[PDB]
C-alpha cells in the first residue's frame, strides 16, 4: 500500500525452503502497486529459479519475469517466463502483463525468420516454449 | 548522371507511387536545369496508368518555364 | 482488444489473439515515433537546401 | 454573481480547451511539440486563464461546457474539489456546489472540442478518446499547485485518470507527464501517507509500451519525493537505478529532479557529487512554477555546498526576493567563513528538525568537522609554518590538545595538503603552489574549454529545429 | 540561437490558440 | 551650492550625532520645496541608516516636518505655473523657438527643485530639440544629476549618467566639464570604485571656478584621501606629495598630510592608526562613502604589500615593528588577501623568516583568468536553459 | 617601479631578480576570451530571462 | 504474534527478565528460522489492525538477532537484521516502538561502523524517524563516535560508554577500536615526521607505544628509534603538476581533434 | 562578519598601542 517491499525481498534471500515459498507469493500480488525496491532486487528472485534446494522454481521463474519487464527490458522478461515452463499461461490471461507473451512472437519472428528462407526452419536458435506460444497464436 | 539517376527511381517506386513526387521535388531545385528534366519523366512513367493529384502540381512549373 | 480486461484461456479461445492485436498496435506506435523524426530530420536538410537553390538559379 | 459568471466562465473555457485538444489530435511531432507544450500550453492552462477573468473556480462551468468523463464520478468534481474548505483551496465561487452535475445547462454545443457527453465519453481502446478526457483532466489537476490544496485529489478526482486511461497514446503521454506531477503534490504536500504509488505505478507500464521518454521519466522523479519524505530510505535509494529523463522535459520537472538526486548522493557521503546537481538545480529552471520550489532548494543549497569544503557570502544569498528562507542560514555561511567550530554545530543540532522531514537531518551531525577543515585551508595556503597555538585561538577550536588531531584528519585527505608536527607543535604547509610552470596553465583552461562543447552541441541541434518547422506547418 | 528564436518564440504563442481557427482557413485557401 | 544639501545629509546618516544636524539638513529643501519627492528620498538614501526625513526614526530623535517646505513648495510651482502659460501661448503667434526656449529652462529648474525626476527630462528635451547656445545647454544636466546623487540609489544615477554622456559631446564646452567631473566623482566614491573617483577629484582641483560645490575647503581636504585610495606608492609619492599640483590647490589636509609620510617613511605603525581615524572623521561626514568595506581592504592591502614586494626576507621581528600591528592581526588580515595571490607571501612563526614569492610571471596573469573565469561559467549555462524552453 | 622586477633579499644582502617574463602569447589571450564572452552573455542573459 | 511459546515468548525472556542461557538459545537458533513465517507477515502487509500486532510479531524477530551476536552468529544475524528494516518504519504508521527496539539499534548501527560501511550508516539513519521515541543512551555511542571520528578527534572516540547493556555490546567495541586506528594510523603516516615512544599511544589511538614500533616494522616507517614515515608520504601528494602534453584530462591528440568535431 | 570596516576601526588603533608600547 505504503508498506515497504523490504521484508518480501529479505526472506526471499534466507536459507529456508519454506521461506523462499512464503516469500515470492505474496511478491506476487503487490508486484503491481510497488516496483521500485523489487526492481533493483530482482536479482534475488532469479537466483531462486536456479536453485534446486528450492522446491518451486516456476513460481520463481514468474515473479523474476514480471518484475523484469516493470523496468523496462521487454527482453530479460521472455528468459524468465521460459525458464518458468508452465505458469506462462497466467501471463498470457492477465492483460497487463500480457506484454511478455506478445514480445515473445515478437522475438521468435526475428530468429524464424532467418531459418525460414530456405525451406520454412524454426530450426537451432528457438527453444520449445517459443516455437510454442507462436504455434498457439 | 543526375538526370538519368531521377528518371529511374520513378519506376522502382510505382508500386507505392505515392511516394515519388515527394523525393523527386528535392532533386528539382538544383542548379543544373538538366536534373529537371528527369523529374518530369520520373513523374510520368510512375503515375503512367493511374496517377495523384500531387504529380500533376510538381509537372506544371517546369511547362511554363521558358528553359526549353 | 484493450490493454485492460483480464480473461481465462489463451490455447485457442481467441481473446488472447484479439489481446495480441492491442499489443501489434503497440508496435506501430513504436514505428510512429521514428517515422515523424525522420520526416523533420529531412525537412532540416530540405530548408537549408533550398535557400543555396535560390542563389545560385538567381 | 451568478448570470455574469456562467457566461464568463464558459467562453475562457472553451478557447484554452480546443486549442489544447487541437495539438493532441494532429499527433506528437516533438521538435514542434517541445516548444508548444513548455512555454504556452502548461502557463495558459495553469497561471492565465483559471486565476483571471471570473473568479479562480471556473470548474463547476467547466463540466458542462465539455464532457469530463463519461460516469458521474467526474461530473461530481465540483463534489470533490468543492467540497473541501469553502470551494476548495481557492476563491469562492457563485456557481451552485452540487451533487452529479451543477445547475443542468449543456453548452457543449455540436462543435467537437466542446464535445457532447455520450459522444466522447466511452474510455475507447481508441487512442484519441482517452486524449481529449485527459486535456480536460490536466486543467483541473494543473490548478492544484496555484491552489495548494489537499486531499481534493488524494480521493477520486484523479485516480479517475487511471480509468479513462486504456490503450493511450504516445502523444498522450507528453502532455499527461504534467498531470501526474500534480497527482503526488496533494498527498506529498501534507505529507499524507496513502497510496502514491498505485496510479503512478499503473502510467508506468502504458508509458513504456507507447515509447515516450517524457511520461516515463516525470513519474521516476515524483516517487523519488514521496518516498524519502515519508521515511521509506529503501523504496528511493533503488529507484534512481532506471535512469531516463528528455530533454523535451519541463523546466519545473528538471529543477525538482536535480534536487531530489542531490539529497540521495550528499548523505551516501558524496559531498562531491551531491553539491553539483542541487546547484544546477537553482540555476536551470528561473520559471514561475519553480519559484515555490527554490526555496525548498535554497535550504539543502548552504548545507551541502559547506560539507564540500567551499564557502560562500551571507552576501549573495540576501540579494534576492527569496530571502525570507535564506535568514536562519546567513549565520551559518558566516560560521564557517569566520572559522567558528563552536557557533556552527550548535546551531545546526537545533536546526536538524527541520530537515528530518527531508530526511537531510543524517548530513547535520557531519557538518561539525567541516568548519575546522575550511578554516586550515586558509591557514595552510597563507603560511609556510605558523605555531600550534595560533591556529587554535582563530578558529575557536576547544584547547590545543583538540587541535593537532582534528587538524591532522583533514590533511589526510590531500585538500588541505600540510603536515602537523605535534611534538614541536607547528603545521607546515607542503604548498609551495603556483601555476608558474610548463603544461599547468593549460589544464586550468582545459575544465573551461570541455564545458563549453556541452554547450556548443546542445545549442547547435537545438537552432535549427523549431523555425524549420513552423514553415512546414502553420507559420505565424 | 535567441536571434533565430525570437521569432520562434512569438510564432509558438500565436500559433496554438489558433490551431482549431486554421483548419477552416486551410480548407478555404486550398479549396481554390 | 545645491551640492551644500549633500553634505549635510551624510551627517544625520551616519553615527557621528544624529539630531542636531537634521534642522539644518531639513532646511535648504525646506526652501527648494521638496515635499513630493521627499518621502520616498528618504528610503533610499539609507546604506549606514538613520533617515533625513521625519517619516522614519533610526537611531535618535528625527528633526520634524516644517510646514515651510510644504507653503513654499506650492507658492514657487503656482508661480511657474502663471509663468509658463503666457510664454507658451505667445511661442505659436511668434518664433517657436526664442520664447519655448527661454520659459522651459526656468520651468525645468523649478522641477529639479522639488527634486521630480521625472520632470527633468520632459522639460529638458523641448530646450534641445529647438535653438539653444551650446554652453546654456550643458548647464541643464546638471541638476538632473543633482537629484540622481541627492537620492542616492546606484540604478538612477547610471540612467542619469548615459543621457548625460550623449550630450556633453555635441556641445563641447569644457568649463562645464568641470562641474561634471565633480557629480562623477561623487557617485564614484559612493560605491565600490574609489580608484576612478580619484581621477576626477584630482583634475578639478588645479583648475576649479566655485560654481556647482559645497565648499572649496572641505573639498580639497577629502581629494587627498581618495588618491591615495587608487595610488599604491611608486605613484602616490611623485604626485600628490612632492608634487607642485598640492601647493597651488592650497593646503588643508594636515591629517592626511600626516597620512601619505608614514607609507614613504617605510614606518607603516602610524599608517594603521590613521585609517581609523579617517573612517570617523572625513567618511561618516560625507554621504557619499557605502560599502566601507572596500576602502579598508584596499589601504590595508597597499600598505603590506609595498613592503612585501621591496623585500623577499624581513626577519620577524622588524616585520611586526615596522607593521604596529598585533602579531595574530597582521597575520588574519593577510590570510585573505594571500589568497588572491597578487601578494603572495608566507610568514614563517617557527624560522622568523617572512618570505615573498614575488610572482610577475605566468602565475600572476593566470590567477585572474581563473575568478573572471567562474563568472563566466554559470552565466553561459543559465542562459542555454532559458532559451532551450 | 618594475624596471627590473625583483625582490630584494634583506636576510643574506642580495638581490635577486626574478625569471624572464615566461607567459606565451596563448595564456595571456585566455583571459582576454573571457571578457568577449561575459560581455555578450550578460547582456544577452538579461533580455532571455523573459521567456522561462 | 505471541503463538508457539518457547521460542516466542522464552526468547525474549532469557536476555531481558531472566539470565542469559545460550546452551538454551544454540537450539532456538534453528526454531526461529521457521516462526519467521507467521512473524514478518505482520510488516509488508501492513494495516490499522495489524499496528497492535507489529509489536509483539517484532520481540522475537529483534531479540533473535540480538542474540546472533551473542551466539557468535554473523550469517544468521544478517539474514534476520534485513527483515528487521521493513520494521523501522512500516505502513502509515504500525507502531516501531519496542521497548528492545533501542537495544536493536545500538548493535546495528555499531556493526555498520565496524565494517567501515560509513555509508550505510547515514543512508539508514533517514530512514530510522522511530529513534527519537528510544532516545539516546545506547544510540549516543554510535552516533557520537561516528561524529568526532569524522570531526578527527582522537580523545572523543570512546569506547567508555556503549557497554551499559552489554551482553552483545562489548563485542563490537573491541573490533571498533582496531578499525578505527588503522584508520587513524594511515593519518599520521602523512600527518607527522618522527614519533619517539612516548606521545605515540594518542597519535595513533594504538594502545600501546610498543604496538606503533610493531607496525613500523609492518609498513616499514622506522628510521633509527624514531620514525620518519612522513617523508615519503607528504611528497606523493602534488597531483596538481601538469607534465608536457596534457593527458591528464585526455590526451592532447585526442582532445584538439575532438574540440574540431563539436563545430 | 558582513563588513570588516566596522571591526577595524577599533582593531588598527587597539593593535598599535598594545603593540608600541611593548617592541616598538
Amino acid at each position: 500500500m505504503i508498506t515497504s517491499a523490504a521484508g518480501i525481498i529479505s526472506l526471499l534471500d534466507e536459507e529456508e525452503p519454506q521461506l523462499k515459498e512464503f516469500a515470492l507469493h505474496k511478491l506476487n500480488a503487490v508486484v503491481n502497486d510497488f516496483w521500485a525496491e523489487i526492481s533493483e532486487s530482482v536479482d534475488k528472485i532469479e537466483v531462486l529459479y536456479e536453485d534446486e534446494g528450492f522446491r518451486s522454481r516456476q513460481f520463481a521463474a514468474l515473479v523474476a519475469s514480471k518484475v523484469f519487464y516493470h523496468l523496462g527490458a521487454f527482453e530479460e522478461s521472455l528468459n524468465y517466463a521460459l525458464g518458468a515452463g508452465d505458469l506462462f499461461n497466467v501471463n498470457d490471461n492477465s492483460e497487463y502483463v500480457e506484454t511478455i507473451i506478445a514480445k515473445c512472437i515478437d522475438h521468435y519472428t526475428k530468429q524464424c525468420v532467418e531459418n525460414a528462407d530456405l525451406p520454412e526452419g524454426e530450426k537451432k536458435p528457438i527453444d520449445q516454449r517459443l516455437e510454442g506460444i507462436v504455434n498457439k497464436m | 548522371v543526375r538526370r538519368a539517376a531521377v528518371e529511374s527511381l520513378g519506376f522502382i517506386l510505382f508500386r507505392t507511387p505515392e511516394q515519388c513526387p515527394s523525393v523527386v521535388s528535392l532533386l528539382s531545385e538544383s542548379y543544373n536545369p538538366h536534373v529537371r528534366y528527369g523529374a518530369a519523366m520520373a513523374l510520368g512513367v510512375c503515375c503512367a496508368g493511374t496517377g495523384n493529384k500531387e504529380a500533376i502540381n510538381l509537372l506544371e512549373p517546369m511547362t511554363n518555364d521558358p528553359v526549353n | 482488444m484493450a490493454l485492460d480486461g483480464p480473461e481465462q484461456m489463451e490455447l485457442e479461445e481467441g481473446k488472447a489473439g484479439s489481446g495480441l492485436r492491442q499489443y501489434y498496435l503497440s508496435k506501430i506506435e513504436e514505428l510512429q515515433l521514428i517515422v515523424n523524426d525522420k520526416s523533420q530530420n529531412l525537412r532540416r536538410l530540405q530548408a537549408q537546401r533550398n535557400e543555396l537553390n535560390a542563389k545560385v538559379r538567381l | 454573481p451568478a448570470p455574469q459568471d456562467v457566461e464568463m466562465k464558459e467562453e475562457a473555457a472553451a478557447g484554452s480547451g480546443s486549442a489544447g485538444e487541437g495539438d493532441g489530435k494532429a499527433a506528437a511531432t516533438e521538435h514542434s511539440q517541445r516548444e508548444l507544450d513548455t512555454v504556452t500550453l502548461e502557463d495558459i492552462k495553469e497561471h492565465v486563464r483559471q486565476l483571471e477573468k471570473a473568479v479562480s473556480g471556473k470548474e463547476p462551468r467547466f463540466v458542462l461546457r465539455a464532457l469530463r468523463m463519461l460516469p458521474s464520478t467526474s461530473r461530481r468534481l465540483n463534489h470533490y474539489v468543492l467540497y473541501k474548505a469553502v470551494h476548495g483551496f481557492f476563491t469562492s465561487n457563485n456557481a451552485t456546489r452540487d451533487f452529479l452535475l451543477p445547475f443542468l445547462e449543456e453548452p457543449m454545443d455540436t462543435e467537437a472540442d466542446l464535445q457532447f457527453r455520450p459522444r466522447t465519453g466511452k474510455a475507447a481502446s481508441a487512442p484519441l478518446l482517452p486524449e481529449v478526457e485527459a486535456y480536460l483532466q490536466l486543467l483541473m489537476v494543473i490548478f492544484l499547485m496555484n491552489s495548494k490544496r489537499y486531499k481534493e485529489a488524494q480521493k477520486i478526482s484523479d485516480d479517475l485518470m487511471q480509468k479513462i486511461s486504456t490503450q493511450n497514446r504516445r502523444a498522450l503521454d507528453l502532455v499527461a507527464a504534467k498531470c501526474y506531477y500534480y497527482h503526488a503534490r496533494v498527498y506529498e504536500f501534507l505529507d499524507k501517507l496513502d497510496v502514491v504509488r498505485s496510479f503512478l505505478h499503473a502510467r508506468l507500464r502504458t508509458a513504456t509500451l507507447r515509447h515516450d521518454a517524457d511520461g516515463q521519466a516525470t513519474l521516476l522523479n515524483l516517487l523519488l519525493r514521496n518516498y524519502l519524505h515519508y521515511s521509506l530510505y529503501d523504496q528511493a535509494e533503488k529507484l534512481v537505478s532506471k535512469s531516463v529523463f528528455p530533454e523535451q522535459a519541463n523546466n519545473n520537472e528538471w529543477a525538482r529532479y536535480l534536487y531530489y538526486t542531490g539529497r540521495i548522493k550528499a548523505i551516501q557521503l558524496e559531498y562531491s557529487e551531491a553539491r553539483r546537481t542541487m546547484t544546477n538545480a537553482l540555476r536551470k529552471a528561473p520559471q514561475h512554477t519553480a519559484v515555490g520550489f527554490k526555496q525548498t532548494v535554497h535550504k539543502l543549497l548552504i548545507v551541502v555546498e559547506l560539507l564540500l569544503g567551499e564557502i560562500p557570502d551571507r552576501l549573495q544569498f540576501r540579494q534576492p526576493s527569496l530571502k525570507r528562507s535564506l535568514m536562519p542560514y546567513f549565520l551559518l555561511t558566516q560560521a564557517v567563513r569566520t572559522g567558528n567550530l563552536a557557533k556552527f554545530n550548535q546551531v545546526l543540532d537545533q536546526f536538524g528538525e527541520k530537515f528530518q522531514t527531508d530526511g537531510t537531518y543524517t548530513l547535520i551531525i557531519r557538518l561539525r568537522h567541516n568548519v575546522i577543515k575550511t578554516g586550515v585551508r586558509m591557514i595552510s595556503l597563507s603560511y609556510s609554518r605558523i605555531s600550534l597555538a595560533d591556529i587554535a585561538q582563530k578558529l575557536q577550536l576547544d584547547s590545543p590538545e583538540d587541535a593537532e588531531f582534528i587538524v591532522a584528519k583533514a590533511i589526510r585527505d590531500g585538500v588541505i595538503e600540510a603536515s602537523i608536527n605535534h611534538e614541536k607543535g607547528y603545521v607546515q604547509s607542503k604548498e609551495m603552489i603556483d601555476i608558474y610552470s610548463t603544461r599547468e596553465p593549460q589544464l586550468a583552461f582545459h575544465q573551461r574549454i570541455s564545458f563549453c562543447l556541452d554547450i556548443h552541441n546542445m545549442s547547435v541541434k537545438a537552432m535549427r529545429f523549431p523555425p524549420k518547422s513552423y514553415n512546414k506547418d502553420l507559420e505565424s | 540561437m535567441v536571434v533565430v528564436y525570437l521569432a520562434s518564440l512569438i510564432r509558438s504563442v500565436v500559433a496554438l490558440h489558433n490551431l482549431i481557427n486554421n483548419k477552416i482557413a486551410n480548407r478555404d485557401a486550398e479549396k481554390k | 551650492m545645491p551640492l551644500e544639501n549633500l553634505e549635510e545629509e551624510g551627517l544625520p546618516k551616519n553615527p557621528d550625532l544624529r539630531i542636531a544636524q537634521l534642522r539644518f539638513l531639513l532646511s535648504l529643501p525646506e526652501h527648494r520645496g521638496d515635499t513630493a519627492v521627499r518621502e520616498e528620498l528618504m528610503a533610499a538614501v539609507r546604506e549606514n541608516n538613520m533617515a533625513p526625513y521625519y517619516e522614519a526614526l533610526c537611531k535618535s530623535l528625527d528633526w520634524q516636518m516644517d510646514m515651510d517646505l510644504l507653503s513654499k513648495m506650492k507658492k514657487a510651482n503656482e508661480e511657474e505655473l502663471k509663468r509658463l502659460d503666457e510664454e507658451l501661448e505667445d511661442a505659436e503667434k511668434n518664433l517657436g523657438e526664442s520664447e519655448i526656449r527661454d520659459a522651459m529652462m526656468a520651468k525645468a529648474e523649478y522641477l529639479c527643485q522639488i527634486g521630480d525626476k521625472e520632470g527633468a527630462l520632459t522639460a529638458f528635451r523641448k530646450t534641445y530639440d529647438k535653438t539653444v547656445a551650446l554652453g546654456h545647454r550643458l548647464d541643464i544636466v546638471f541638476y538632473l544629476l543633482r537629484i540622481g546623487l541627492f537620492y542616492m540609489d546606484n540604478d538612477l544615477i547610471t540612467r542619469n549618467t548615459e543621457k548625460a554622456k550623449s550630450l556633453i559631446e555635441e556641445g563641447g564646452d569644457w568649463d562645464r566639464r568641470n562641474r561634471l567631473k565633480v557629480y562623477q566623482g561623487l557617485y564614484c566614491v559612493a560605491i565600490r570604485d574609489f580608484k576612478q573617483a580619484a581621477e576626477l577629484f584630482l583634475d578639478t582641483v588645479s583648475t576649479f571656478t566655485s560654481y556647482e560645490l559645497m565648499d572649496y575647503k572641505t573639498f580639497v581636504t577629502y581629494t587627498v584621501y581618495v588618491s591615495m585610495i587608487a595610488l599604491e606608492r611608486p605613484d602616490l609619492r611623485e604626485k600628490v606629495i612632492k608634487g607642485a599640483e598640492i601647493l597651488e590647490v592650497l593646503h588643508s589636509l594636515p591629517a592626511v598630510r600626516q597620512y601619505l609620510f608614514s607609507l614613504y617613511e617605510c614606518r607603516y605603525s602610524v599608517f594603521f592608526q590613521s585609517l581609523a581615524v579617517v573612517e570617523q572623521e572625513m567618511k561618516k561626514d560625507w554621504l557619499f562613502a557605502p560599502h566601507y568595506r572596500y576602502y579598508v581592504r584596499e589601504m590595508r592591502i597597499h600598505a603590506y604589500s609595498q613592503l612585501l614586494e621591496s623585500y623577499r626576507s624581513l626577519t620577524l621581528g622588524y616585520m611586526a615593528e615596522a607593521f604596529g600591528v598585533g602579531v595574530e592581526f597582521i597575520d588574519q588580515e593577510l590570510s585573505r588577501f594571500i589568497a588572491a595571490g597578487r601578494l603572495h607571501c608566507k610568514i614563517d612563526k617557527v624560522n622568523e623568516i617572512v618570505e615573498t614569492n614575488r610572482p610577475d610571471s605566468k602565475n600572476w596573469q593566470y590567477q585572474e583568468t581563473i575568478k573572471k573565469g567562474d563568472l563566466l561559467l554559470n552565466r553561459v549555462q543559465k542562459l542555454s536553459r532559458v532559451i532551450n524552453m | 617601479d618594475k624596471k627590473f622586477h625583483g625582490i630584494l633579499d634583506q636576510g643574506e644582502g642580495v638581490l635577486i631578480i626574478f625569471d624572464e617574463p615566461p607567459v606565451d602569447k596563448t595564456y595571456e589571450a585566455a583571459l582576454e576570451t573571457i571578457q568577449n564572452m561575459s560581455k555578450v552573455v550578460d547582456s544577452l542573459y538579461n533580455k532571455a530571462k523573459k521567456l522561462t | 504474534l505471541q503463538a508457539a511459546a518457547g521460542m516466542y515468548e522464552q526468547l525474549k525472556d532469557e536476555w531481558n527478565r531472566k539470565s542469559p542461557n545460550l546452551s538454551k538459545c544454540g537450539e532456538e537458533l534453528g526454531r526461529l528460522k521457521l516462526v519467521l513465517l507467521e512473524l514478518n507477515f505482520l510488516p509488508t502487509t501492513g494495516t490499522k489492525l495489524t499496528k497492535q500486532q507489529l509489536i509483539l510479531a517484532r520481540d522475537i524477530l529483534e531479540i533473535g538477532a540480538q542474540w546472533s551476536i551473542l551466539c557468535k552468529d554473523i550469517p544468521s544475524f544478517e539474514r534476520y537484521m534485513a527483515q528487521l528494516k521493513c520494521y523501522y518504519f512500516d505502513y502509515k504508521e504500525q507502531l516501531p516502538e519496542s521497548a528492545y527496539m533501542h537495544q536493536l539499534l545500538g548493535l546495528n548501527l555499531l556493526f555498520l561502523l565496524s565494517q567501515n560501511r560509513v555509508a550505510e550508516f547515514h543512508t539508514e539513519l533517514e530512514r530510522l524517524p522511530a529513534k527519537d521515541i528510544q532516545t539516546n543512551v545506547y544510540i549516543k555511542h554510535p552516533v557520537s563516535l561516528e561524529q568526532y571520528l569524522m570531526e578527527g578527534s582522537y580523545n572523543k572516540v570512546f569506547l567508555a560508554k556503549g557497554n551499559i547493556p552489554a551482553e552483545s555490546y562489548t563485542f563490537f567495541i573491541d573490533i571498533l577500536l582496531d578499525t578505527i586506528r588503522d584508520e587513524i594510523a594511515g593519518c599520521i603516516e602523512k600527518a607527522y615526521e618522527k614519533i619517539l615512544f612516548a606521545e605515540a599511544t594518542r597519535i595513533l589511538f594504538f594502545s600501546t607505544p610498543k604496538k606503533m614500533t610493531d607496525y613500523a616494522k609492518k609498513r616499514g616507517w622506522l628510521l633509527g628509534p624514531n620514525n620518519y614515515y612522513s617523508f615519503a608520504s607528504q611528497q606523493q601528494k602534488p597531483e596538481d603538476s601538469t607534465i608536457p602534453s596534457t593527458e591528464l584530462a585526455r590526451q592532447v591528440i585526442e582532445y584538439a581533434r575532438q574540440l574540431e568535431m563539436i563545430v | 562578519n558582513v563588513e570588516d570596516d566596522f571591526s577595524n576601526q577599533l582593531r588598527a588603533e587597539l593593535e598599535k598601542h598594545g603593540y608600541k608600547m611593548e617592541t616598538s
